[PDB]
């Protein structure tokens, strides 16, 4: 598989590159995806622009791993990128994305609110953790859910990140239990990774 | 230049057959240059391959079809070609086929190849059509609140969670529109039920908490359901 980071940024001006590794061969290709929109073919065959595609997007690869560097970062490339290739016989394959942030304001992390179940969903038999982040920039998280100290993966929801009418991010994770589990633990907590450091929130029943 | 347009219906029960035409523009199917295939991608997610095919045969085929292994035996792929359209047939779908589906041209070594064609990347793509995968009919949603404890250096958050409602949308409004300070309403998520929950969080002073009524009042007007729900310290 393809692999490439979650997120990237820059400052207007300055470059920037970003890697997929796992690329076995010259079928490489780059697209950039606007949000809500359909994703464009930046870069084919490692190194190739699609007429139209503005000179300041270019193609490398280094041993198996691609790189798109963007040199002279605008405002309007701020979007997520993915890297595909050709694999096996006649497969095709896309990278992860990298949602790359052009810088228009400072790094802010994240503030965490965690809600337990309240008490008329749990009379209702049903029991949902709600993790609600806000006040951060980039707009890109990842979200840990643990029960006591163990990872849980089951039942979780999370949004994309969402513009705060304060120009900053928001996002939302939901841990969905029965009454049962949620009981049968001393804690629950939401973890929260924000430019590689963490913010985490723990309840307990 | 040349265009891809999806059509077809945007909500399909689970266990039913998702069908999707694409209509050719400025370029032709019967033309042995691209590939023409899907690529979709699950809201928030990533892009997955689904398949292509050409109808430019060697000496021993008729064509080439080629799909993404997790997806053969569920998916059939056709070219009209006089009609200039592609065609996507994916049976007895679930909750992971939710996604947005682009029609798709591939490049790569095609027109002149060895072996076999390799249509390595997609040099031209649909707007995309966001196909719902939900067996669920019209319900209006569970409100709960999200309480704020009586005592963040000051400032308390509080909300509503809007579960289980269909279709979209919900809207919510604080205090009948007199509370926008503060106020965020997250996007929907679509779980594995086949139904939509979101949450809405305001975050007041603390001082408040004893002396201002708050409510959150949720509107889904597919269901003709308003719900005012008060939100009290817990």
């Amino acid at each position: 598989a393809l692999t490439q980071p979650p997120s990237a940024s820059g400052s207007p001006g300055q470059s920037i590159t970003i890697s997929c590794t796992g690329t076995s061969n010259n079928f490489v290709s780059w697209y950039q995806q606007h949000a809500g929109k359909a994703p464009k073919l930046v870069i084919y065959d490692v190194n190739k622009r699609p007429s139209g595609v503005p000179d300041r997007f270019s193609g490398s690869k280094s041993g198996n791993t691609a790189s798109l560097t963007v040199s002279g970062l605008q405002t309007d490339d701020e979007a997520v990128y993915y890297c595909g290739s050709l694999v096996g016989n006649w497969d095709v394959i896309f990278g992860g994305g990298t949602k790359l942030t052009v810088l228009g304001q400072p790094k802010a992390a994240p503030s965490v609110t965690l809600f337990p179940p309240s008490s008329e969903e749990l009379q209702a038999n049903k029991a949902t953790l709600v993790c609600l982040i806000s006040d951060f920039y980039p707009g890109a998280v990842t979200v840990a859910w643990k029960a006591d100290s163990s990872p849980v993966k089951a039942g979780v929801e999370t949004t994309t990140p969402s513009k705060q009418s304060n120009n900053k991010y928001a996002a939302s994770s939901y841990l969905s239990l029965t009454p049962e589990q949620w009981k049968s633990h001393r804690s629950y907590s939401c973890q929260v990774t924000h430019e590689g450091s963490t913010v985490e929130k723990t309840v307990a029943p | 230049q040349p265009q891809l347009q999806e059509s077809g219906p945007t909500l399909v029960e689970a266990s039913e057959t998702l069908s999707l035409t694409c209509a050719v523009s400025g370029d032709s199917t019967a033309a042995c240059n691209s590939f023409w295939g899907w690529v979709r991608q699950p809201p928030g997610k990533g892009l997955e391959w689904v398949g292509s095919l050409s109808h430019c045969a060697s000496y021993w085929n008729r064509g080439w079809t080629y799909h993404n292994p997790s997806l053969k035996s569920r998916l059939t792929l056709a070219l009209d070609t006089p009609k200039n359209l592609v065609f996507l047939k994916l049976n007895s779908v679930t909750a992971a086929d939710t996604a947005t589906y682009y029609c798709a041209r591939f490049g790569g070594e095609v027109l002149r190849y060895t072996d076999w064609p390799k249509p390595a990347w997609v040099d031209l793509w649909g707007r995309g059509t966001l196909v719902t995968v939900s067996s669920a009919s019209t319900k209006g949603p569970s409100v709960f609140p999200l309480a704020p404890s009586s005592k963040s250096g000051g400032t308390a958050a509080l909300g509503c969670l809007v579960k289980d409602y269909f279709p979209e949308p919900v809207t919510v409004s604080w205090n009948s529109g007199a509370l926008t300070s503060g106020v965020h309403t997250f996007p929907a998520v679509l779980q594995s039920s086949g139904l939509y929950s979101l949450s809405s969080v305001v975050t007041v002073p603390s001082s408040s908490l004893g002396t201002q009524t708050y409510i959150c009042n949720v509107n889904h007007k597919p269901s003709n359901t308003k719900v005012d729900k008060r939100v009290e310290p817990k």
